[PDB]
RNA sequence: CCGAGGGUAGGGCCCGUGACUGGGGCGAAGUCGUAACAAGGUAGCUGUACCGGAAGGUGCGGCUGGAU
RNA sequence: GAGGAAGAAGCCCUUCGGGGUGUAAACUCCUGAACCCGGGACGAAACCCCCGACGAGGGGACUGACGGUACCGGGGUAAUAGCGCCGGCCAACUCCGUGCCAGCAGCCGCGGUAAUACGGAGGGCGCGAGCGUUACCCGGAUUCACUGGGCGUAAAGGGCGUGUAGGCGGCCUGGGGCGUCCCAUGUGAAAGACCACGGCUCAACCGUGGGGGAGCGUGGGAUACGCUCAGGCUAGACGG
RNA sequence: GCUAGUUGGUGGGGUAAUGGCCCACCAAGGCGACGACGGGUAGCCGGUCUGAGAGGAUGGCCGGCCACAGGGGCACUGAG
């Protein structure tokens, strides 16, 4: 397994599209810092440490919209789109003046700095750039 | 130079009454109120559905033939407004209005821009005291456009200033009929002038 | 009420012994210029009947398009198979910068300033559908906040 | 391709091939006529097109088209040629400019005169 | 020697000089060392002459040589006032 | 080029 | 400031001279990925005190000879023959690249 | 001593050209047959091999992108 | 330039009623490009001499190729228009001639006896002392795809393994600070570009000022991520 | 695949000055898939053209640097 971060986002993206209540991911501190921001920004209900067959996992609780009407009653997504930016193949580092505005404010950009993992708005207000982790809306 | 040709065919093509002559524009001798169909052998045939390109071209030729300005000067003005700040639609109109030969018409010194040009072109005009014989002079706020002293006494200017005692002049302008003076107050807003022209369709013509 | 624009009128043909038996199709977009748009594809043995059905189907299917001062709230990429439409919000002075098919849908939406680009297959039918699904997917800060 | 693959190999700039090689980067090129004959065109056209085989100042010898009705061109005629092919005459890639050197203009033209080297009649 | 002279800019029949420090072997409109002011000989604007005077004295102190008609425009700007 | 040559 | 570099020693086979193999990392100007690039410098070892596998620092200096423009400034590590093998295996792989 | 270059001798690369020769492309209405598309009238394609005016045929093995 | 007929002649189309060029012309009056006369520059104040002190500072004199040019003043004649195009793309249509001819052509295509596609004409469209053509560059071309493409059948997975360099790499803790991020600082000439103002009557052109980046040098800091070093784990992998 | 002044050393010459730049000698080294060697083309830059940008193309006029002065070699004079 080459990218635990790309795995997590993808592990979530597949669960939200079959409308799972939760989905477990292998546990790591850096993943927690990422999920901490998805919960604080409302994309997920939150997460809680668990053990599966004696192994540390992170159970993530997912959010969706209300039951829609019409011929397809599947709720709108709370995570419409979650996508890796920086990757092991090409790492992506932006300065503070280069941080992109995701979806014109309706989305966030998670990115790791030497002050921690921050959202696009947190970095710009705190004034630091860093490795662009992903984008979510 | 300028178009210099028959001018009633312009209105008959554009489907709209453009005021390019003078008094005749208001008489029943107006070709537009007399044969309001395009010139030539086919003008009375039934128009087929125009294309989107046709519609935008027609707007542009409309606005341009209003001012009697050549396509070079017309677009160089258009491109200037594109670069400047704000809405390009208004600014392009404002700069068009800021032309001296248009002011001299808009101040009633002549009954047609085409005649206002010859007024400017023969020098019968001044700006802020100085003679200015350049129809393209961009008039700024505060400039005092007046008739040349050596030309104040001339039948055409009097008869034009006479019939100007009647009419009022736009909010962005000022005029003193007895002293043949005039003042450019400000850059016209979009609503301050109602041309039969959808300026966005002229923007869209160049965005191609 | 709603305003109608005819995007496309084409003549398709089937075959049988004796030759080609034709049929006509009509893309018609409809809208109020205040935030309601509708797309309909009408197919009939003659041109006026097809333009009729097209407007009818068009009013049967509409979209909210949350305008914000004449532009759209956010940029959006939508692909309706091989056809891709880009919608980017623009400043109040810009204008509707689009091909004829999206422009027709955006002007009847009431969009007065926007940036667009057609990518991939520029089939007007599928560009039209791709434009509608894009509008249909536009959300506001209100929609977003209310979801999270 | 992977980003590493692009680091290794990169993208290949597409090159464009001139469709007027005999010109050798010139807008026009002078020559002399060797064969002045007519050629039939390919499907679905039928005609007797007027073609000159021209020996150039650039070392090349090519077949040029002689546009317009009637021409004064024969062997040893000096001729200027321009780019532009005749779609329906395979191998003709150039046109003769009329009204230049020993190629007279078209007699009694009125429309599109500058494209045929004919001066304005009184 | 290093000198202080006029590098004619502007356009034809529209002279506009920059009082400038450059090497005497440099070309007239060439790469100078520092600009110490401009000068409009045709007096077409309220301030057709301008000199730093502080800098014009530095280069003067270290050995720069003005031109004959550059010496004036530094005199007329009071560079020499004792 | 002596003297006769080969070529 | 005289440029200061760091690299291993891949050759001791010269008198008063060792070959120092410096490498550097930078992002690809177009494809962004961080890529490696190395360069050998012929460094001055006048006391002949440096040997293979030594990771050392070299400093820009006035020419000792043609091609010799750096002086060894200080030792850093020692016995990094694991890096030297990487260099030698590569040069060795070149025999399989001819025709 | 070195030395522009001249000279002798022998190599390498490139360009132009050459009796003749090889196929290639293209060219409204030429001559021969009908290989392929339908089970195309021997299912087709195929690598190889051999043969034959020509398409092609046949052998060995493979494929279904083969009908029923 | 303004005026100027239900609207001349000529030429074009017609259903023979009429329609078109067209307020276009004529014509009337107004203006006055050129040209004629007169005046006539900014660019040029220093070197120099004078007093003082061969200085600071005073005051003085000579000098213009462009040029009798610009410009100002007075007079003063209605005074060059051409080029492309009108099948679709693409804005602009009718008549005759021609009959797969002569010819057109950027692509699709036109021409075989009723051609809006050839040639002329009338009309029409577009530009205008220019208008077209050829050549070449970027764009459309997301058609070398970093932004921003693909590979079952459209062009595209290597016949299959093994493996060198290389690229990439699991969970936890700490050291360093290389990448990366932040702040300060040096450099980033002028011109150009950009914004503002101003000078040639405007403009082009030209002058003045403002705003700066990236990259690299230096100094300080941050340590999440990537890197390296050290220590531990068992979920990958290998073994019994 | 390339290399014999080739790569390093010592001594010396030479120059304003470092250096195989040059000579004597000793050592056997130097470079190359991160493209050596070879072939082709090109003066480089500020900038210019285009482009949504990323990029592409270009380097005439103006400014900076380099190179050459019929083709070559050479030194003299000299701050150069
Ligand atoms: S207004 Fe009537 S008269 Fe004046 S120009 Fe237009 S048409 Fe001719
Ligand atoms: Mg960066
Ligand atoms: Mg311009
Ligand atoms: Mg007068
Ligand atoms: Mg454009
Ligand atoms: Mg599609
Ligand atoms: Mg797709
Ligand atoms: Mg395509
Ligand atoms: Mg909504
Ligand atoms: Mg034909
Ligand atoms: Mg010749
Ligand atoms: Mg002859
Ligand atoms: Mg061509
Ligand atoms: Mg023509
Ligand atoms: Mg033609
Ligand atoms: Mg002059
Ligand atoms: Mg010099
Ligand atoms: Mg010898
Ligand atoms: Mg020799
Ligand atoms: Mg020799
Ligand atoms: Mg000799
Ligand atoms: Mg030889
Ligand atoms: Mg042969
Ligand atoms: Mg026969
Ligand atoms: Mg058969
Ligand atoms: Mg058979
Ligand atoms: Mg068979
Ligand atoms: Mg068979
Ligand atoms: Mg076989
Ligand atoms: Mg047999
Ligand atoms: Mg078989
Ligand atoms: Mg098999
Ligand atoms: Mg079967
Ligand atoms: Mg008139
Ligand atoms: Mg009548
Ligand atoms: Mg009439
Ligand atoms: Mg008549
Ligand atoms: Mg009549
Ligand atoms: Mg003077
Ligand atoms: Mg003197
Ligand atoms: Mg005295
Ligand atoms: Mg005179
Ligand atoms: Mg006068
Ligand atoms: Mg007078
Ligand atoms: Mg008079
Ligand atoms: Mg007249
Ligand atoms: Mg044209
Ligand atoms: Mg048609
Ligand atoms: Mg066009
Ligand atoms: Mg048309
Ligand atoms: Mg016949
Ligand atoms: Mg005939
Ligand atoms: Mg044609
Ligand atoms: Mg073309
Ligand atoms: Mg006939
Ligand atoms: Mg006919
Ligand atoms: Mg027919
Ligand atoms: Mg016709
Ligand atoms: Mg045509
Ligand atoms: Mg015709
Ligand atoms: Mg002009
Ligand atoms: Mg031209
Ligand atoms: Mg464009
Ligand atoms: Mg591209
Ligand atoms: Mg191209
Ligand atoms: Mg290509
Ligand atoms: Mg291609
Ligand atoms: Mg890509
Ligand atoms: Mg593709
Ligand atoms: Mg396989
Ligand atoms: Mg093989
Ligand atoms: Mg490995
Ligand atoms: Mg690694
Ligand atoms: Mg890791
Ligand atoms: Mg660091
Ligand atoms: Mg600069
Ligand atoms: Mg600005
Ligand atoms: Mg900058
Ligand atoms: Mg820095
Ligand atoms: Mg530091
Ligand atoms: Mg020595
Ligand atoms: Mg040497
Ligand atoms: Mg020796
Ligand atoms: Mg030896
Ligand atoms: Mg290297
Ligand atoms: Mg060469
Ligand atoms: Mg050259
Ligand atoms: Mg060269
Ligand atoms: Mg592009
Ligand atoms: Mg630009
Ligand atoms: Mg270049
Ligand atoms: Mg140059
Ligand atoms: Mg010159
Ligand atoms: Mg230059
Ligand atoms: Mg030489
Ligand atoms: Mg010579
Ligand atoms: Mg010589
Ligand atoms: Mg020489």
């Amino acid at each position: 397994l080459t990218d635990p971060i790309a795995d997590m986002l993808t592990r979530i993206r597949n669960a939200t599209r079959v409308y799972k209540e939760s989905t477990d991911v292998p546990a790591s501190r850096f993943k927690e810092e990422i999920l901490r921001i998805l919960a604080r920004e409302g994309f997920i209900k939150g997460y809680e440490r668990v053990d599966v067959d004696g192994k540390p996992y992170l159970r993530v609780y997912l959010k969706y919209g209300p039951r829609r009407q019409g011929p397809d009653p599947r709720p709108e997504q709370v995570i419409h789109h979650i996508r890796r930016i920086s990757k092991p193949g090409r790492r992506v580092y932006v300065g503070v003046k280069e941080i992109p505005r995701v979806r014109r404010g309706l989305g966030i950009a998670i990115l790791s700095t030497s002050k921690g993992v921050l959202t696009d708005r947190e970095a710009r207000k705190l004034g630091v750039g860093g490795e662009l982790i992903c984008e979510v809306w | 130079g300028r178009y210099i040709g028959p001018v009633c065919r312009l209105c008959r093509r554009e489907g709209v009454k453009l005021y390019l002559k003078g008094e005749r524009c208001y008489s029943p001798k107006c070709a537009m109120e007399r044969r309001p169909y395009p010139p030539g052998q086919h003008g009375q045939k039934r128009a087929r559905r125009p294309s989107d390109y046709a519609v935008r071209l027609r707007e542009k030729q409309k606005l341009r033939r209003i001012y009697g300005i050549s396509e070079r000067q017309f677009r160089n003005l258009f491109e200037e407004a594109s670069k400047k700040k704000g809405v390009t639609g208004s600014v392009f109109l404002g700069l068009l209005e800021s032309r001296l030969d248009n002011v001299v018409y808009r101040l009633g010194f002549a009954v047609s821009r085409r005649q206002a040009r010859q007024l400017v072109r023969h020098g019968h005009i001044t700006v802020n005291g100085r003679r200015v014989d350049l129809p393209s002079y961009r008039v700024r706020p505060g400039d005092e456009i007046a008739v040349a002293e050596k030309s104040r006494n001339l039948e055409l200017i009097r008869q034009n200033l006479e019939a100007m005692k009647g009419r009022k002049v736009g909010p962005w302008l000022s005029l003193d009929v007895e002293g043949m003076k005039g003042k450019f107050l400000r850059l016209p807003d979009r609503e301050d002038l109602a041309l039969p022209v959808n300026e966005q369709l002229v923007i869209e013509f160049y965005s191609r | 009420d709603f305003e109608e624009k005819m995007i496309l009128i084409r003549r398709t043909a089937r075959m049988q012994a004796g030759g080609r038996r034709f049929r006509f199709g009509a893309l018609v977009v409809v809208g109020d210029r205040q935030g309601r748009v509708g797309l309909g594809f009408g197919k009939a043995p003659e041109v006026p009947l097809a333009v009729q059905k097209a407007g009818y189907y068009a009013r049967r299917n509409m979209v909210e398009v949350p305008l914000q001062n004449g532009t759209i709230p956010h940029e959006i990429e939508v692909e309706f198979g091989a056809s891709k439409i880009v919608l980017k919000p623009a400043a109040p002075g810009t204008g509707v910068i689009a091909g004829a098919v999206p422009r027709a849908i955006l002007e009847l939406a009431g969009v007065t300033d926007i940036l667009t680009k057609e990518l991939g297959s520029r089939n007007p039918i599928n560009i039209a559908y791709a434009t509608m699904e894009a509008l249909r997917q536009l959300r506001t800060k209100a929609d977003v906040e209310r979801l999270r | 391709p992977t980003i590493n693959q692009l680091v290794r190999k990169g993208r290949e700039k597409v090159r464009k091939k001139s469709k007027v090689p005999a010109l050798k980067g010139a807008p026009f090129r002078r020559g002399v006529c060797t064969v002045v004959r007519t050629v039939t065109p390919k499907k679905p056209n039928s005609a007797l097109r007027k073609v000159a085989k021209v020996r150039l100042t650039s070392g090349y010898e090519v077949t040029a088209y002689i546009p317009g009705e009637g021409h004064n061109l024969q062997e040893h005629s000096v001729v200027l040629i321009r780019g532009g092919r005749v779609k329906d005459l395979p191998g003709v890639r150039y046109h003769i400019v009329r009204g230049v050197y020993d190629a007279a203009g078209v007699k009694d033209r009125k429309k599109s005169r500058s494209k045929y080297g004919t001066k304005k009649p009184k | 020697m290093v000198k202080i002279r006029l590098a004619r800019f502007g356009s034809k029949h529209n002279p506009h000089y920059r009082i400038v420090v450059t090497d005497a072997r440099r070309k007239r409109d060439g790469k100078y060392i520092e600009k110490i002011g401009y000068y409009d000989p045709r007096k077409t604007t309220p301030d057709w002459l301008k000199v730093d005077v502080e800098r014009a004295r530095y280069w003067l102190s270290v050995g720069a040589q003005p031109t004959d008609t550059a010496r004036r425009l530094l005199r007329q700007a009071g560079v020499f006032r004792q | 080029a002596g003297x006769p040559h080969k070529r | 400031p005289k440029k200061v570099l760091t690299g291993v020693v891949v050759s001791d086979k010269m008198q008063k001279t060792v070959t120092v193999l410096v490498e550097r990392q930078f992002p690809h100007p177009l494809y962004g990925k961080v890529i490696k690039r190395s360069k050998k410098y012929l460094a001055h070892d006048p006391e002949e005190k440096y040997k293979l596998g030594d990771v050392v620092e070299i400093i820009e200096s006035r020419p000792i000879s043609k091609r010799k423009r750096f002086r060894v400034l200080r030792l850093v590590e020692s016995g990094r023959m694991d890096l030297v093998e990487k260099y030698l295996i590569r040069r060795q792989n070149y025999e399989s690249l001819s025709k």
